[PDB]
DNA sequence: CGCATGAACCCGTATATAAGCCT
DNA sequence: AGGCTTATATACGGGTTCATGCG
DNA sequence: CCGTATATAAGCCTAGGCTTATATACGGGTT
DNA sequence: AACCCGTATATAAGCCTAGGCTTATATACGG
C-alpha cells in the first residue's frame, strides 16, 4: 500500500459482548434425549416462570423491593407447583433415593415460609394489575420514587382489594385476547381458522350490473370462528373467589396461566412499560452487529478463554491500526496544534505502556491484561464503539433482546438457561450480571473462600434471590416444530437439571460423562446403571463441536457453584434483615466466635 | 269562478338535486305545467319572479327578460296533450320514487367497498332500503346513466379509490403465495431482500418479519381479523416466550408492520403478477 | 411310585431408537 | 452436512423347565 | 291554509401520530 | 487545491384512527 493501509477493523466482528442466536444454529435437528438422569425433571411450567422473572428483571424499576428477590423456587412453593410430570404440575415430590411415596410442601419445609412464598406471589398479582390498568401514574405522579403497588395495599381489610382492579380487566377481556389455555376448543372437530364455516350468500353472482367492468371483487362474504374464551360458567377469568381473595383462588396451574397472560397483557397496554419498551427499542442508535430475535453475551457462547483471547487478538490489532496512523505524514504535522482531544494524547498513552511491554520478564505477559486494562480503555474511542471486554447490562440497546439467563448453547443438544433474579439498576453489588472481567474475579473470590455469605449479605446481598434452578431447553426441537408447521399445543421443551448446591455437582459430575471423548477408537461409569441415566456421547466429528461447548458449561457452572452455594446459605442464616451501624458490628462480630 | 289572491306562482319543478334518476325529458313537462298553471291563475310575471334566471344586478338584458317570460306563460299553447299526460304517467313510473339520499349515501360507499359489482354484498347492507331485487333495479340503471348525475365526477373517483384499495390487497395476497411457494423451508430461508427497508429503525428482527408473514399466509389477507389473529399466533408460539418486544406489539402496531411488509413484497411481483394476469384466454381472444 | 396338567422363565423374530461409518 | 450400514434395546408369542395333584 | 325553522341522531370534514423517502453539509484524506 | 462519499438530520409528504360539526327524516308555533 501507499503508507501501509491500516489493518481492517470490523466492529461487528468484535461484538460488544453481544453476539446473537438467530435460532438457526439449529438447522440440524437433535431432540435426542441421551442426557437422562435422576436430576432431570421435565417441568412444563418451567418456561412460563422464566418469563415472569425475566419480565420483572427487565423492569426492575416497576416493582417493589421484595418483588425483586424472587427465585424460580419462590414461585414453586408459592403456587403448589411441583416439577416432574410433563402434563403440567404433579402433586408430590419423591424424597430420597428409594421412595415411591412422595411429599408435599407442608410435609417438607416450614409453614411460616410457605405463607411468605404465597404472600409474595399475590403481591406480584395486584402489582401487575395496578401496573396494567392503573396507569394513571405515568411514573412521575403520586408515587415518584416508589413503585406504585406496595405491601400495605395487599394488607388492607377492604373487602374488594382485588375486585376493583379485576373488574377493570374482564371489561377488556375479549378485546385483549385470551390465553391459549382459556379458549373453548372449537365445539366442532372439523373447523379450523384458515377456513371459515358460515357460507353467507348461498350462491355467487354472474351477470353483474356493469358489463364493461366485470370486476366482481366480492364474490361472497364469509364469517370467521375466531378464538373465543370459555363460558362465564367455566372461564377462570371470572372466578368469583379471586375478587376478595387474592390469586390463590385458581387451580395451582391455572394460577400460572393467568400470571403469564398477565405479563404479556401488561407490556401491550400499560401506559407505562409498553410506552417504555418503545424508548428502549426506538433508541437513537442500533447495535453494530444488527437487530435480532435474541441477543446474548460473548463469553456465554465463546467460553471464558476465547472471550479474552479474542480480546488479546484485538487489543493488539488496535495497537497497529493506531501506530500506522500515528506514523502518518498528515497526522504528525497536525499534532503541533492538537488535532483532537483524545486522538492526540491517546497516542502518548500507548508508548508509555508499550515500554512496559518489553519491560519486565517474559513470563509476566499474563500481567498486561490484569494490569493495563484500565489504562487501555481510552484507546477504544477513535476506533470501535464497543468491544468484547465490556458489561452488557448497562447499555440501552443490549437489553430488551438480551436474555439475562442464557448460560450458553451446545450443538445437537440445545440451550441452557439459569433463572436467576435481580440484574438491573440499584443494589447491583453482588450481581453475577457484569463485565466478564468483574464476574471472573467476583466468582473467583468465592471459590477461594475470600468472600463469605456474610460479605455477600453486607452489600445488598438479599437483592439477589438465593434459591435457583438449572434448565435444559430443547430449542432444537421447538424449532423444527414451528419451522415445519407451528404444531405445538401441549408439548414440553423445558427440563430441570438441579435445584441447589450438591445437586449442581450431581449434574456437573454427570456432565463429564458426555465431554469424555471416547478414546476407545483404539480397541481390539458404573455397570447396569445406564438404566436410569445413559452416559457416553456419540464419538464422531459432529459431536466434537458439542463437547468443546459442554466443557465451558462445566467450567462456568463449576465456578458459579461457590457463589450460588453461599446464596442458599445466606437465606438460611439471614433472611430479610438490615445490617445497620449499631447492629452491623455485632453481626459480623459473632463470626469471631463461630470460627 | 275562484278567489285566489296570491303574489307569485310556482316557477319550479321538483328538487332534482335529490334526483332519483328519472327521464330528463320529464322536466320539460313540469315547465309546460308551471306555465299553464300560471296563466290559469293569472299571477303576472315580474323581473322579481326572475329568480331562476337571476344572476343579474340590474343590467339591460332584463329589459326583455320579464316581457319575454311573460309571453311564454301567457302564451301557453300547450296545456298538456292527452298524450303528453300519458308520457307524463309513463315517465314518472320509470323513475325511482323509492331511492332518496340516505339510501344513496350509504349505497355509493359500500358499492365501492364490498366490491363494485358485488351487488349482494352491498344490497344486503341496505335491507330497510328495499329488497335485493329493488336494489339491483337501481344497479344497472346507475351505470346506464352514471354520466348523468350531479358531481358524478366526485362520486365515482371515490368508488374507484375504494376499489384500488381492495385490488391492491387481493394482489398482495397472491404475491405472498408466490414468494412462499418458492422457499422449501420458509421459516429459515424465506426472505425478500429487494424492497425491505432503508434507513429506518428495524425494531422487528429479520426473523420476526418472516414469522408475521407466514401467519399472514396462514389466515390470508382478508381485511378482517387477520392481524388480531397473528397477534395470538405470536402469543401462542412458545419460541417467542422471551422476545418480549414481539408480544409488546398490539394487533395495531403489529398490523402496521404488515402493511409495510406486504407493500414490500408487492414491489416484487407486480412485474409478474400483472404480466401473468395480462395473458388470460377467452373464447375468440387468444393472448 | 410314576402320569396328566399350570406357573415362571428362557428363547427366537419383528420393530424402533441411535451410534457407527463414510465422502 | 448429508447420506449410507451396523448395533443395542425393547416387546411379543413360542415353548422348556419345575412342581401339585392324583390313580 | 302554510310558512319559517329546532328536535335528533347519522355521516363526513379536518386534525394528530407514526413511518417512509428525498435533499444538504459533515470532515475522511487522496491524486 | 478540488475531487467523491457513507453517514445522519431536517423537513416534506402518505395512511390510519379519532372528534367536531352540518346534513336530511318530520313536528312545533303563529294570523
Amino acid at each position: 500500500a501507499h503508507e501501509q493501509v491500516e489493518p481492517a477493523l470490523i466492529p461487528s466482528n468484535w461484538t460488544s459482548v453481544i453476539p446473537l442466536l438467530t435460532s438457526d444454529f439449529k438447522n440440524q435437528y437433535s431432540v435426542i434425549s441421551r442426557l437422562k438422569n435422576p436430576n432431570m425433571k421435565p417441568v412444563p411450567y418451567a418456561g412460563d416462570i422464566i418469563k415472569l422473572m425475566a419480565f420483572i428483571n427487565k423492569f426492575s424499576s416497576f416493582f417493589h423491593s421484595d418483588l425483586q428477590n424472587l427465585s424460580f423456587q419462590d414461585f414453586e412453593v408459592g403456587l403448589d407447583l411441583y416439577p416432574g410430570d410433563p402434563n403440567g404440575s404433579a402433586a408430590g415430590i419423591v424424597k430420597g433415593p428409594e421412595d415411591t411415596s412422595l411429599l408435599l410442601y407442608p410435609d417438607f419445609m416450614a409453614i411460616k415460609d410457605i405463607v411468605y412464598c404465597q404472600d409474595k406471589m399475590n403481591l406480584l398479582f395486584l402489582s401487575l394489575l395496578d401496573l396494567t390498568f392503573t396507569e394513571n401514574f405515568d411514573g412521575k405522579s403520586a408515587k415518584k420514587k416508589g413503585p406504585l403497588t406496595t405491601w400495605e395495599n395487599l394488607k388492607s381489610s377492604s373487602k374488594k382489594v382485588f375486585s376493583n382492579p379485576l373488574y377493570r380487566l374482564r371489561l377488556v377481556a375479549r378485546e385483549w385476547g385470551y390465553p391459549r389455555e382459556w379458549r373453548q376448543q372449537l365445539p366442532s372437530d372439523q373447523d379450523i381458522s384458515k377456513p371459515k364455516t358460515a357460507l353467507f350468500e348461498q350462491d355467487e353472482q354472474t351477470p353483474v350490473v356493469d358489463p364493461s367492468h366485470p370486476e366482481i371483487l366480492t364474490p361472497n362474504i364469509y364469517t370467521w370462528n375466531a378464538n373465543e374464551p370459555l363460558p362465564l360458567e367455566s372461564n377462570p377469568l371470572y372466578n368469583r373467589e379471586m375478587d376478595k381473595n387474592g390469586i390463590l383462588a385458581l387451580k395451582p396451574m391455572d394460577r400460572v396461566v393467568l400470571l403469564r397472560a398477565l405479563t404479556d397483557w401488561c407490556a401491550s397496554h400499560s401506559s407505562a412499560i409498553h410506552d417504555e419498551i418503545y424508548k428502549l427499542t426506538h433508541g437513537k442508535k442500533d447495535p453494530v452487529f444488527g437487530i435480532q430475535t435474541q441477543q446474548v453475551p460473548r463469553y456465554t457462547i465463546e467460553g471464558v478463554d476465547n472471550t479474552i483471547n479474542q480480546f488479546k487478538k484485538l487489543c493488539s490489532l488496535i495497537q497497529s491500526r493506531y501506530e500506522i496512523r500515528s506514523k502518518k505524514k498528515h497526522f504528525v504535522k497536525q499534532l503541533k496544534e492538537g488535532k483532537k482531544p483524545d486522538l492526540s494524547r491517546k497516542l502518548e498513552i500507548l508508548k508509555e505502556i508499550k515500554a512496559e511491554l518489553k519491560n519486565a520478564v517474559k513470563s509476566e505477559k499474563d500481567e498486561l491484561l490484569f494490569s493495563l486494562y484500565d489504562k487501555w480503555v481510552p484507546l477504544f474511542e477513535g476506533e470501535l464503539p464497543d468491544q468484547p471486554l465490556a458489561n452488557p447490562f448497562s447499555e440501552r440497546l443490549y437489553k430488551l433482546r438480551l436474555q439475562e439467563f442464557f448460560l450458553g448453547r451446545v450443538p445437537h443438544i440445545g440451550d441452557f438457561y439459569m433463572p436467576r433474579l435481580h440484574s438491573y439498576g440499584d443494589s447491583l453489588e453482588m450481581s453475577t450480571f457484569t463485565d466478564l472481567r468483574n464476574l471472573q474475579a467476583l466468582l473467583s473470590k468465592f471459590k477461594n473462600n475470600e468472600y463469605n455469605a456474610f460479605t455477600l449479605f453486607e452489600n445488598d446481598g438479599q437483592s439477589m434471590s438465593a434459591q435457583f434452578k438449572l434448565f435444559y431447553h430443547d430449542t432444537p426441537s421447538l424449532a423444527h416444530d414451528v419451522a415445519r408447521g407451528r404444531n405445538t399445543s401441549g408439548k414440553v421443551y423445558w427440563y430441570e437439571l438441579c435445584h441447589d448446591s450438591a445437586t449442581l455437582l450431581e449434574f456437573l459430575e454427570f456432565l463429564d460423562y458426555k465431554i469424555v471423548k471416547p478414546q476407545d477408537e483404539k480397541k481390539e461409569t458404573t455397570d447396569n446403571n445406564p438404566s436410569i441415566n445413559t452416559n457416553p456421547l456419540p464419538k464422531d466429528a459432529k459431536y466434537n463441536t458439542a463437547r468443546k461447548k459442554l466443557q465451558i458449561l462445566k467450567e462456568f457452572l463449576s465456578d458459579y457453584y461457590f457463589i450460588l452455594r453461599q446464596f442458599e446459605q445466606m437465606k438460611v442464616q439471614f433472611a430479610d434483615m438490615k445490617p445497620g451501624k449499631r447492629q452491623l458490628r455485632r453481626i459480623q462480630r459473632q463470626t469471631v466466635n463461630y470460627n | 269562478r275562484s278567489s285566489t289572491p296570491s303574489h307569485p306562482r310556482m316557477p319550479k319543478p321538483h328538487v332534482f338535486h335529490s334526483h332519483q334518476l328519472q327521464p330528463p325529458q320529464l322536466k320539460v313537462l313540469y315547465e309546460k305545467e308551471r306555465m299553464w298553471t300560471a296563466k290559469k291563475t293569472g299571477y303576472v310575471p315580474t323581473m322579481d319572479d326572475v329568480k331562476a334566471a337571476y344572476g343579474d344586478i340590474s343590467d339591460e338584458e332584463e329589459k326583455k327578460q320579464k316581457l319575454e317570460l311573460l309571453k311564454l306563460s301567457v302564451n301557453n299553447s300547450q296545456p298538456l296533450t292527452e298524450e303528453e299526460e300519458k308520457m307524463k304517467a309513463d315517465w314518472e313510473s320509470e323513475g325511482f320514487t323509492n331511492w332518496n339520499k340516505l339510501e344513496f349515501r350509504k349505497f355509493i360507499t359500500v358499492s365501492g367497498k364490498y366490491g363494485r359489482n358485488s351487488i349482494q354484498a352491498i344490497a344486503r347492507e341496505l335491507a330497510p332500503g328495499k329488497t335485493l331485487e329493488e336494489v339491483r333495479a337501481y344497479a344497472k340503471a346507475f351505470w346506464s346513466n352514471i354520466e348523468r348525475i350531479e358531481d358524478y365526477e366526485k362520486y365515482l373517483k371515490i368508488i374507484e379509490n375504494e376499489e384500488e384499495k381492495i385490488k391492491r390487497v387481493k394482489m398482495q395476497q397472491e404475491a405472498l403465495r408466490r414468494k412462499l411457494s418458492e422457499y422449501k423451508n420458509p421459516f429459515f430461508d424465506l426472505k425478500l431482500k429487494h424492497p425491505p427497508s432503508s434507513n429506518n429503525k428495524r425494531t422487528y428482527s429479520e426473523e420476526e418479519d418472516r414469522f408475521i408473514l407466514l401467519m399472514l399466509f396462514k389466515y390470508g389477507l382478508d381485511r378482517d381479523d387477520v392481524y388480531e389473529l397473528v397477534r395470538d399466533e405470536i402469543r401462542d408460539c412458545p419460541l417467542f416466550e422471551l422476545d418480549f418486544y414481539f408480544r409488546s406489539r398490539t394487533p395495531v402496531e403489529l398490523a402496521r408492520r404488515g402493511n409495510t411488509l406486504l407493500q414490500c413484497l408487492e414491489k416484487e411481483f407486480n412485474a409478474g403478477i400483472v404480466l401473468d394476469d395480462a395473458t388470460k384466454d377467452r373464447m375468440k381472444k387468444e393472448d
